[PDB]
DNA sequence: GTGAGTACTCAC
DNA sequence: GTGAGTACTCAC
């Protein structure tokens, strides 16, 4: 709520970082929060455990706009633009968490943290097909093999803006994109 | 677009 | 001789379960079946071990971007030929997958990454100069800048390897990649 | 074109 | 004699 | 009041499986139901807080032997009754014979050893008096030093207690003592 | 074999020691043997295993010479007295090992090691209630009761011998006690 | 008395 | 909250 | 072989 809080606050900030490429050790942690290491283990039994409040963030924060937007978004194409758009502006006002989001972050740490990831994915991948299907006008291709590319193509997009340092903004060329790939899924 | 787009660091 | 074989055993663990985390000179060392020490015989750091695997992946995609340069001339099939080029070597090589997508350089010298960087810059420009030579050959451009089509083809590119490496290996990035293909087309030739 | 797998 | 036991 | 349910605290840990490990202040803390703060404003160590177990220890086991010493004036019978009264107070204070056995105490401060060290010295030399007076009182001595005997016996105790304790409170110390009485007699008497 | 065994020499001479009385730590035991901690790594999977190569040796030697006198030496009592002088003598010449089989050395690591200690003591038992069936003339007392009780006292001694700092000699007074029992016993 | 006793330390 | 630790690991 | 680390723990 407040300490507990402050810790998230401040590896949030060094994934953000140039430090972000590399492991976070408690050590660096502790020095960025401005507290011992123990500090640390009164308000987390682990580090990993700090890792799972950012990823239940990005969970709640992304899947809870993508219901609304399925139930409150009548339009096909609509609802698939704000999606894309909602997972693409997330990740760039959110450059640390897209570590996250893209993997790279969690290299360093136990591996259920990526099958967390695979989830949220898996989830989102869900809600597409879905949206897609309820169209059925037909499309010129597979639901499952059009959210398979939608989401291809965010993911894509983050990995490039984390490989870049953060330049390579993912919503830049997204309107160019749906511009191209809306006139033709109708 | 979507607005609210949530922003974890103050 | 030896140099080869250590490059092997270690593309072997990248390609296995042990390329999801550290792979260690102790259990590199062990799979190739010698001592740490005569690992360092060849190499003078792990980092060297990963620029000959490096090595392997940059001369094997820009070769055949030449080559596919050379021999086809027709714009929409050269977009092809080199969007399959990448999507089917990284399939052929999922270990070496884990090094494109960047998650098993994680663990090593960043200029690891950059040296990556590099490579999908040097791919992206051949998009770019590919896509540009539309105009003259065909008298026909784009609906939009080419710039701003090989990003988005090689970001489509770059999903595809993060999904096949996310999945271990289960979402193969070659899948369906005829249907991909008929939608680009009906989108921009 | 044959794509190339490393491991032999 | 009765032993004590120290846990009440 | 406080002060004691923090000993009481102490002494269900350790007579629970927890006492075949470090207590530590953490977990002390909690059976208690308070902060580690809280439970350093009635003692200043953890040493003092096992002090405080070792007093009952000490106090129950000398007062008692006192008023065997004062109530029965027969030898054997005063043997009898120590060796008796060591063995019982052990079984039925289990967590605190892992102090009496040492094991318990391996985790703290060892001038608390020197203190269990003691209470075996004013035990032994308690049964040297006892076995000294039987020359007087029945006008015979034993086949064997008191010293020896003294020792022999507190030492066959000490071995209960440490089985007791081994076998986590399965072997105990009263076991059968019947039997070792009558043999034991039959030895001295 | 050799730095394998330089380590495990290296530990019971801290066992045997003022050491022996407190945590014998990582990073003393490779000051004790002069090499880095990493060092000791190589020739052990854990700390754990150490004190397992020792608990092996106490096993193998103690066992292998009960059952040599189980099966060499003929009568009863001379069987009892060489099984208990051996065990008593045992711990006096190896005070440090002594640590170990009176358990408080094992205070300080995995409860499993002592698990083992407890299954040695059981095996001893069982030699002893073993020779004493075997003179089946009657002992005034059960055979499980003085087996549990001839065990008590070496248990006892043992005990003795560790908590005085090595001053009380486990076979000290073993003469006096054999000569008392043994005239009873028959 | 048994001769044979083992001792772990040289 | 924190100093000093704790067993164990890594690339070289 | 070893320096420098690694996440996590302890009593105070």
């Amino acid at each position: 709520i407040n300490r507990r809080e402050e810790i998230l606050q401040a590896l949030a900030e060094m994934l953000e970082s140039n430090e972000g490429a590399s492991r976070i050790t408690t050590a660096k942690l502790a020095k960025q929060v401005g507290v011992s290491e123990a500090a640390l283990y009164r308000h987390f039994p682990s580090k990993t455990r700090m890792f799972e409040g950012l990823i239940e963030f990005i969970e709640e924060s992304l899947m809870s706009r993508i219901n609304r937007i399925f139930d409150e978004e009548k339009d096909t194409l609509n609802r698939i633009r704000l999606v894309m758009q909602l997972l693409l502006a997330f990740a760039e006002r959110n450059p640390g968490l897209t570590r996250i989001l893209s993997g790279h972050a969690l290299m360093f740490e136990n591996e259920r943290l990526r099958d967390r990831i695979n989830q949220l994915f898996e989830r989102i991948e869900t809600s597409l097909r879905q949206i897609l299907r309820e169209r059925k006008k037909s499309f010129p291709v597979d639901e499952n093999i059009l959210a398979a590319q939608l989401l291809g193509q965010v993911e894509g997009s983050l990995n490039r803006f984390v490989r870049s340092d953060f330049k390579y903004l993912p919503t830049a060329n997204f309107d160019e994109y749906w511009a191209l790939l809306s006139a033709q899924i109708k | 677009d979507y607005l609210d787009i949530p922003a974890f660091l103050r």
